[PDB]
């Protein structure tokens, strides 16, 4: 069980560990996050009670180094950095651990939710997508574009998303327009999982990710990249049946994680109405066609 | 984006651009078969592909072969059309190219853009008022090559004659239209209207009769006349 100290806390904040969240108020005595699973990527967030504007963040591995919170005052926001003397982080941490001035990361030992969020979600996977070498830990928020969305303006501030675009070149072989543009599957089979993905745990894990950023920053892009990749699968007549039923799987936990009230500006009508009830897969997402009639009946 | 009711004069400046009308690509005679059941037989169809400048027709028949053995017909159509549309482009020297086409169905915006992905710079557009081209057929001598044909064959027409000569091509266009829509919505009537004068003929090398320019004036009234009165008749007004 990791850890991620503070040094403080001096503006009133939202804090987020994970699904997790809770209020620290200016200048309370709060030190930080302890009892951290190990073996999963981790997002700690962060929205200002005085500008809920830009929610931002840091996913991380402990596993990966000793990471801890700094407020910045010039910058203005709470920043991650990595300590790189061992002894010095422990005995920080362990005052604050025998002072108990840390929230405890409060897992139900029955709940796999963040598990089955971050299944395929690998930090150097994070790492290419959001490229900043110099930091093992990675930045996101509200505001970032995609590569894709810079091509319809800062490149290094970018989210690298693999470029997905049903009326491309790339999608759309020349002789099998018709064929290639009705059915996807040349596209998701050949291009995307052979050729740019090399497997479907690293697909699956970019699909995990961009919703996890639409879901914690409201990131715009991400929520076109999940649907994207979502409808990609959903519009191929022929994919393997393990990775149907393990999106479905996919699908169903992250529906069940979406706040209620979140749901009209994170869910596309179409894609979810297409690839519950038109699509190739209408009929190979069982679990996830349930839940959303269940909770979201509205918008089908 | 899609051409509106504010922009006429667009059709004749001097960018190239072609309109693309697919309604009589799939042709089909719905009959009883011997069971009782109901079945298609397909016949001859044409894409109607058309520079509104300058009147050049491109006629590209389509077979009745070129959909056996083939499923969810009317589909297919759509991206046979933009098949022919797209070698059509390939065939032409580059200076000849269209720099837009105007699709006069919607439905046709994806296939064309999908086969045209080779042309980024051609500009692929909707029609916020729908076309009066499914009328071609009604114009004899498209129709009788149309069915004439025994295999796949692309004929080339001007649909406005020699009138260019004359008149300008803003003025040609709405007389072509002014007539398709006078064969669409009473076809016999408009026939009636176009030749009940034996001594005005159609040049062998012309689709229209040899009307002077004051007979254009009376015919033009005809037409208009018949598409009020039909929409009495049709509204009983
Ligand atoms: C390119 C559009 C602005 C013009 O569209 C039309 C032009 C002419 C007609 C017609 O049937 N005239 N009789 C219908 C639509």
């Amino acid at each position: 069980m990791n850890t991620v100290p503070f040094t403080s806390a001096p503006i009133e904040v939202t804090i987020g560990i994970d699904q997790y969240s809770f209020n620290v108020k200016e200048n309370q005595p709060f030190h930080g996050i302890k009892d951290i699973p190990i073996g999963h990527v981790h997002v700690i967030h962060f929205q200002h009670a005085d500008n809920s504007s830009m929610r931002y963040g840091y996913w991380f591995d402990c596993r990966m180094g000793n990471f801890y919170i700094q407020y910045d005052p010039k910058d203005g926001l709470y920043k991650m950095m990595e300590e790189r003397d061992g002894a010095k982080f422990e005995n920080i941490v362990h005052n604050f651990k025998e002072r108990q001035m840390m929230v405890s990361y409060p897992k139900i030992d029955e709940d796999d939710t963040w598990y089955n969020l971050t299944e395929f979600v690998q930090m150097d996977k994070i790492r290419k997508i959001v490229r900043k070498d110099e930091n093992q830990f990675s930045y996101v928020d509200s505001s970032m574009t995609t590569v894709q969305e810079n091509e319809l303006s800062d490149p290094a501030h970018s989210l690298n998303y693999t470029v997905i675009n049903f009326k491309s070149r790339e999608a759309i072989r020349p002789g099998h327009e018709m064929e290639d543009f009705l059915d996807k599957s040349y596209y998701l089979n050949t291009v995307m999982l052979q050729g740019i993905f090399k497997n479907s745990s690293n697909y699956f894990g970019e699909l995990q990710f961009a919703f996890l950023n639409a879901m914690f920053f409201g990131n715009y892009g991400s929520s076109l990249q999940w649907h994207a990749m979502i409808e990609l699968i959903c519009s191929s007549a022929t994919v393997p049946k393990h990775m149907l039923d393990k999106l479905d799987e996919i699908l169903y936990y992250q529906i069940k994680t979406l706040p209620e009230q979140y749901s009209d500006i994170l869910l596309n009508e179409r894609v979810w109405n297409i690839c519950l009830y038109s699509s190739f897969q209408k009929n190979s997402l069982h679990n996830t066609e349930k839940i959303m009639e269940n909770k979201y009946p509205e918008l089908l | 984006g899609a051409m509106n009711s504010s922009n006429y004069a667009e059709l004749f400046n001097n960018d190239i651009k072609l309109f693309v009308d697919d309604t009589n690509v799939y042709r089909v005679t719905v009959h009883k078969t011997f069971e009782g059941n109901v079945a298609t037989k397909a016949i001859n169809g044409c894409i109607f592909t058309l520079n509104p400048k300058t009147g050049h027709l491109f006629l590209k028949i389509i077979h009745t072969s070129v959909w056996a053995g083939q499923k969810r017909l009317s589909q297919l159509a759509k991206w046979k059309t933009a098949e022919e549309v797209s070698a059509l482009v390939r065939s032409l020297p580059k200076e000849e190219q269209p720099k837009q086409i105007i699709v006069t169905r919607k439905a046709m915006l994806d296939p064309l853009e999908v086969h045209m992905l080779d042309f980024p710079n051609i500009a692929i557009r909707p029609t916020e008022l729908r076309l009066p081209f499914s009328a071609a057929m009604s114009i004899d001598k498209l129709s009788d090559v149309v069915m004439k044909a025994t295999e796949p064959q692309m004929v080339l027409f001007n649909i406005y004659d020699d009138w260019l000569d004359r008149i300008s091509s803003y003025t040609a266009f709405s007389r072509l239209t002014l007539l398709l829509r006078a064969l669409k919505t009473n076809e016999e009537s408009a026939k009636m209207i176009l030749l009940s004068d034996p001594t005005i003929t159609i040049k062998s090398y012309h689709l229209w009769p040899s009307f002077t320019d004051e007979q254009w004036i009376t015919i033009e009234s005809q037409m208009r006349d018949l598409i009020l009165t039909e929409y009495g008749r049709k509204y009983n007004v």
